[PDB]
């Protein structure tokens, strides 16, 4: 190394600096507050009864942490068509509001609930925009809605004069007029009822079977985002140079116990030039302490390649505790200048030959 | 539900020196025995604050609200722009056991009072509340010099508070007391005006000791001192004197 840095095949007696040395981080850790205030997804996906499609039930979700993974991995969903984003990455990005629209439809009509789709349900009871971002879940509910005598409580607007804009609920009970024959809110020549009921029965074939549907739409208005997925935290280690992510404040170093005393509202401390020196962990609320893990230059002591061929090594300003082929080598000694390997200390005293520092120096005898 | 009155109360809006009050911790960092210079919104030293003994006052940037209260006559505050059904509004109250914060866009009437009965059950501050979004409950905020700083930046409403045992008769004390962060709220409103909520005995309204002080914040540079324990003990305003 000395030959390479010095760009020569011969080297004279002296001390030269070749390179640097620094402890590498072992692993990474992340800490975050306790997970709490979960969004109340239970009362929607486990509601006793659902609303009909023409009066589809809309709920607002904000100011809570939402876990979609439990829904995503759940195998009780016969249909999980999730368009706006990739569901796996859904736990990462987050928004300012969520809208959950719940209702009950027939099995075949499920495919109508998608961007750029048309049909009775897709145009007369609930409409999705072409640019819709969100995620649709549907599951069979035969054992609940179907009745042996036929359930008729669920209704849908079969007839309507005009189509529906996206997210446009209309509960108007106008007697639809097919022709030009006027009706004073009564039936007649060309007058019918816009809303017709379902006839759900246990023996109805699949696709003619009731399916409960929930659509999640994500709203990202300029107001601060309050709905975000949970943050996974890990265990914390000590006395090892690692890289950490304490509540978004990231950095490398070794963590020790500290005797400082924060006021009950600080989170972390710094001293001068704005360098962080202590953090309070969100889960234990005890003050830790940060110290950069050791680094420093290395130097080679040689008596001149003409005389001999063996050298000694000095690590500058490094405690002789974490040195690491030259991990043990020869007798190891510790000085105010650093740690010195390959040389042996004596209790004599001669004129300084190769100045090492702090009042000590080395020479060749070995 | 509210009615007008013949005894049209008005307040002696006198003026008073600000002295060196209205200092709060600007962030969450801990510093020990050091002098730190920060540029932020403060209440300038030795300014003039308006002393009252209910108008609608501008919010501007932020406000500093102080009360040499006894028995906690004051109740709450209302913030917004138009204070009607059309525009979103904010309300804060503290009746007897908890602070209640709402971001409900309800509309008020001419006289926003609470009223008590002598087992108290009386609340007719507003009438109708159609749409709204947010709610919050916490521990109550409140001889007793209470100081509060209300700020609203970047869609966040910040409240700092402090309480002191006062012994001087009427003027603000010539002491030092930094204000600690009390709460933060993530709500986007365009607050520009506000008012104040009052509690009166009803059985005969008795609301005469409405003595408090109001001041306004401006951007400037301050120099703060932190002792060993990391608390603020003294501060220096910068654009006040050549010596400063
Ligand atoms: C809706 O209810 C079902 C069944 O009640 C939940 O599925 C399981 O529910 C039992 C309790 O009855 C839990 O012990 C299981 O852990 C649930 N399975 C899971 C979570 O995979 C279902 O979780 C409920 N859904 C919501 C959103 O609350
Ligand atoms: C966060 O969760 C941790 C883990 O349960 C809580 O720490 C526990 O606190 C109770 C006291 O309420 C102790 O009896 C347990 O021994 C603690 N467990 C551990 C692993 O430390 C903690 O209280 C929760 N809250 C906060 C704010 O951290
Ligand atoms: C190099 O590191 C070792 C180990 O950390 C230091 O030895 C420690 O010394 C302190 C005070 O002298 C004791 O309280 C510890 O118990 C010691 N630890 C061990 C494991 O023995 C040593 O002092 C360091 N060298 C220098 C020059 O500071
Ligand atoms: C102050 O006002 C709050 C808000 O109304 C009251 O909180 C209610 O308390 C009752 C009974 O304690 C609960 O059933 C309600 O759910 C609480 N919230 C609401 C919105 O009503 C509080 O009780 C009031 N303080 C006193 C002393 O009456
Ligand atoms: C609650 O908010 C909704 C949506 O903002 C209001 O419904 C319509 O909102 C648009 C947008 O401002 C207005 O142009 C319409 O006139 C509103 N419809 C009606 C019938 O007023 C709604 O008015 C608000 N209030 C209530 C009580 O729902
Ligand atoms: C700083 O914090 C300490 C710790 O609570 C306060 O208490 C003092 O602690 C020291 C020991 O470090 C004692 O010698 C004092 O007698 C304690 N004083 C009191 C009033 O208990 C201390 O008061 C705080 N302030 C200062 C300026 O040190
Ligand atoms: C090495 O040292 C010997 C002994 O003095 C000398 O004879 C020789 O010339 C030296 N060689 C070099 C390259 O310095
Ligand atoms: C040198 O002296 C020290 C005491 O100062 C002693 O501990 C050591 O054994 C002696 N010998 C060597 C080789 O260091
Ligand atoms: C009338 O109002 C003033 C100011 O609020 C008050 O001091 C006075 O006691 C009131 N008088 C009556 C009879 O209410
Ligand atoms: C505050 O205003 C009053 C009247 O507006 C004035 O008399 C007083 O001197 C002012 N205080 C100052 C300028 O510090
Ligand atoms: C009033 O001041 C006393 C100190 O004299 C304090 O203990 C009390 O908490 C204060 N009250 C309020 C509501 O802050
Ligand atoms: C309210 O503030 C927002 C934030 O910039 C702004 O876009 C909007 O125009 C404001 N509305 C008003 C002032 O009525």
């Amino acid at each position: 190394e000395t030959k390479c840095t010095l760009k020569s095949f011969t080297v004279e007696k002296g001390i030269y600096q070749t390179s640097n040395f620094r402890v590498q981080p072992t692993e990474s850790i992340v800490r975050f507050p306790n997970i709490t205030n979960l969004c109340p997804f239970g009362e929607v996906f486990n509601a006793t009864r659902f609303a009909s499609v023409y009066a589809w039930n809309r709920k607002r979700i904000s100011n809570c942490v939402a876990d979609y993974s439990v829904l995503y991995n759940s195998a009780s969903f016969s249909t999980f068509k999730c368009y706006g984003v990739s569901p796996t990455k859904l736990n990462d990005l987050c928004f300012t509001n969520v809208y959950a629209d719940s209702f009950v439809i027939r099995g075949d009509e499920v495919r109508q609930i998608a961007p750029g789709q048309t049909g009775t349900i897709a145009d007369y009871n609930y409409k999705l925009p072409d640019d819709f971002t969100g995620c649709v879940i549907a599951w069979n509910s035969n054992n609940l809605d179907s009745k042996v005598g036929g359930n008729y409580n669920y209704l849908y607007r079969l007839f309507r004069k005009s189509n529906l804009k996206p997210f446009e609920r209309d509960i108007s009970t106008e007697i639809y007029q097919a022709g030009s024959t006027p009706c004073n809110g009564v039936k007649g020549f060309n007058c019918y009822f816009p809303l017709q009921s379902y006839g759900f029965q246990p023996t109805y074939g699949v696709g003619y079977q009731p399916y409960r549907v929930v659509v999640l739409s994500f709203e990202l208005l300029h107001a601060p985002a309050t709905v975000c997925g949970p943050k996974k935290s890990t265990n914390l280690v000590k006395n090892k140079c690692v890289n950490f992510n304490f509540n978004g404040l990231t950095g490398t170093g070794v963590l020790t116990e500290s005797n400082k005393k924060f006021l009950p509202f600080q989170q972390f401390g710094r001293d001068i030039a704005d360098t962080t020196d202590a953090v309070r962990d969100p889960q234990t609320l005890e003050i830790l302490d940060i110290t950069p893990c050791s680094f420093g230059g290395v130097s080679v002591i040689t008596p001149g390649t003409n005389t001999s061929n063996q050298v000694a090594v000095l690590y500058q300003g490094v405690n002789c505790t974490e040195v690491p082929v030259y991990s043990t080598g020869s007798n190891v000694f510790q000085t105010r200048a650093g740690c010195l390997i390959g040389a042996e200390y004596v209790n004599n005293s001669y004129e300084c030959d190769i100045p090492i520092g702090a009042g000590i120096c080395a020479s060749y005898q070995s | 539900q509210c009615v007008n009155f013949t005894n049209r109360t008005q307040l002696p809006s006198a003026y008073t020196n600000s002295f060196t009050r209205g200092v709060y911790y600007p962030d969450k960092v801990f510093r020990s025995s050091v002098l730190h210079s920060t540029q932020d919104l403060f209440l300038p030293f030795f300014s003039n604050v308006t002393w009252f003994h209910n108008p609608v006052l501008p919010f501007n940037d932020g406000v500093y609200f102080a009360s040499t209260e006894k028995s906690n006559i004051i109740r709450g505050w209302i913030f917004g722009t138009t204070l009607d059904s059309k525009t979103q509004s904010l309300l804060i109250v503290n009746n007897a056991t908890n602070v209640v914060i709402k971001v409900c866009e309800f509309q008020f009437c001419n006289y926003p009072f609470l009223g008590v009965y002598y087992m108290e059950s009386e609340f007719r501050v507003y009438s109708s509340a159609n749409n709204c979004t947010f709610e919050y409950v916490s521990q109550p905020f409140l001889k007793n010099l209470s100081e509060f700083v209300f700020k609203n930046i970047d869609g966040y409403f910040k409240i700092y508070s402090k309480h002191t045992p006062i012994n001087l008769v009427r003027d603000l004390p010539q002491g030092f007391s930094a204000l600690e962060p009390l709460v933060d709220l993530p709500i986007g409103i365009n607050i520009t005006r506000f008012q104040t909520l009052l509690a009166l005995h009803r059985s005969g309204w008795t609301a005469g000791a409405a003595a408090y002080y109001v001041g306004y914040l401006q951007p400037r540079t301050f120099l703060l001192k932190y002792n060993e324990n990391g608390t603020i003990t003294d501060a220096v305003d910068c654009a006040l004197d050549p010596l400063s």
